[PDB]
């Protein structure tokens, strides 16, 4: 059951927003704007091309987070010598995953930079 | 010591390569220098810098990423297990492109900075044995 | 006639609309709002010029339709080792053409698809 | 029967290949390699499920597009000939990259629906003879 | 210090647009502004970060131009034979340089073209 | 005479190759064809009208750019000195593609108008001797 704003697909509530943030502010409005409020998840094609149309339907051509961050920093990086991975000198911290409202396919980008958004909860 | 064309930094020979390979491919170019040799691996603040200006001393073009032997092992796109709700990601559908496992040095930073980019590049490198 | 917001071109009124619609109702709601009203037909490549610039200076940064649709559907599809067609499984059923604002390109894109359009009417 | 490498299925056989090539060199390795093979032809919805297991069986990297024998015979960008105010399609400004005539399978859809690509791609493909 | 709406970094001014105008226009209208005031200059990294987020956050995702013109114009154009440069027919009389509010990366287009623009003064 | 299948015009020999080359590349083949032969230089309308008249009815394949011989000399971003506000550039962060310092032809402007593109782009070519 969704408040007159937000949208419904198989019992979710979801919702585009317009103010571009990074993505830790992204899914932390997210959170206060309802009870079990997150960062948009996909959990099937169906519910992706749902999600994606609604974005472009609200508020044209652009980018939106999703709730997938800092996707690379715990895969086991290694140095093709056997080197220990001691000095670190990444030049961006982290990366987030985001998708263009033209279609479903996911693509990275810095978790620091600005993309709008879609949140979505369960009620 | 080191063979001809081949620059020493505490105990080991470096020679920027100019071929546009993959990362698997420039690894391999490496690998065939000598037994022991691979991409550069960076580990250190005076390494980093060398190598940084071996770069800009030796490439004839310094508009592309130079690869150094750092990236991600396994085939996996991503290493996060779960969306901020909790849930398991189960379902996928990255671009290709978009897994930028490899990393590599730009002239945006001065090749002192490592770099994300996708594997499947085809880039100018380092070789260090 | 050019009435209240349309513009003119060569004897011809154009206007983009910002409600994301997919082609077939994109095309059906340009036939609906002036007699003679369809999907913007390019036979030029001026008039591409000037539609696509319209299409910026309203709407800014944006995929547009244009009035061609199944697009490859009455083509010869054949197989390399010449095997009777029968069975198919097509993952989209049609691809329709439209512009982005950026530049007079043609791209296709699947008809049931979202994005926004101009309309276009002769004299 | 078949050679080694190729999997029976109703009396043919079959082979997927990690080479990614383009459609038209694609077709050419299938030519090269048997008793007049050609690209793969899913000719039933048993064969659709075939292909499928088969090229998830034997594929590393099942995140491309896998290329199968149908495409548009004879050049042409689009062939509807009429815009939808009657008018003849005369001027024409099409990328080449989006004239999608040749097609593929992919994971999104479980290797078993067609989808529309360029055919100047390079992606893995399958063979049949 | 910056008027009303402008953005300050580095006792910079700054401020995106949303009227699409070609780049001439754009670089007059930013004269017109305010004293000093021209399309935008990067001189760092760090500046471009600053305005690509500034024109991101303000209208989202679209194309911004640079105070860069004519790019190719006096450049050393030659024949591979060394034919004399007496015959021209040039598509377009030259080029312009422009980021998209996605990222710092410096893009061409031809400067009649409509973009979203980035003006920017001292003081 | 001039050699088979180039076509004179004017005391030259012209020939349309559908090959798809680099710039750099296409120029090399242009010489190794015929003594003194580069890629086409247009100096005049009516052999405009002749290199557009011979595309259209020499090649098979008309939806790409042709190559012309006019490129800009050598390693260079933009030739603008400053920005608008008359400070120097120093700092620039462009992409390898975006700079368009060769010209070729189009089928949008009929073969007769120059568009700039990058000079790494595979195209097909005309010839003169
Ligand atoms: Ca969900
Ligand atoms: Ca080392
Ligand atoms: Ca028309
Ligand atoms: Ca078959
Ligand atoms: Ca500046
Ligand atoms: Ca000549």
């Amino acid at each position: 059951d969704c408040p007159s704003d937000w949208s419904s697909y198989e019992g979710h509530c979801y919702k585009p927003f317009s103010e571009p943030k990074n993505w830790a502010d992204a899914e932390n409005f997210c959170t206060q704007q309802h009870a079990g409020g997150h960062l948009v998840s996909f959990q099937s094609s169906e519910e992706a091309d749902f999600v994606v149309k609604l974005a472009f339907q609200t508020f044209g051509h652009s980018i939106f987070w999703m709730g997938l961050s800092n996707v690379w920093n715990q895969c086991n990086w290694q140095w093709s010598n056997a080197a220990m991975l001691r000095y670190k000198a990444w030049a961006e911290e982290s990366y987030c995953v985001y998708f263009k409202s033209t279609n479903n396919k996911w693509r990275s980008r810095a978790c620091r930079m600005m993309a709008q958004f879609v949140c979505e909860f369960q009620a | 010591d080191c063979l001809s064309g081949w620059s020493s930094y505490e105990g080991h020979c470096y020679k920027a390569f100019e071929k546009y390979k993959t990362w698997e491919d420039a690894e391999r170019v490496c690998t065939e220098q000598a037994k022991g040799a691979h991409l550069v691996s960076i580990e250190s603040s005076g390494e980093a810098d060398f190598v940084a200006q071996l770069v800009t001393q030796n490439m004839k073009r310094l508009d592309f990423y130079i690869w150094i032997g750092l990236r991600v092992q396994g085939k996996v796109k991503q290493c996060n297990s779960e969306w901020s709700d909790g849930s398991s990601v189960s379902y996928e559908n990255w671009i290709e492109a978009e897994s930028k496992t490899c990393l590599g040095l730009e002239k945006e930073t001065d090749f002192r900075k490592w770099v994300n980019i996708y594997c499947g590049q085809q880039n100018p490198f380092v070789c260090e044995a």
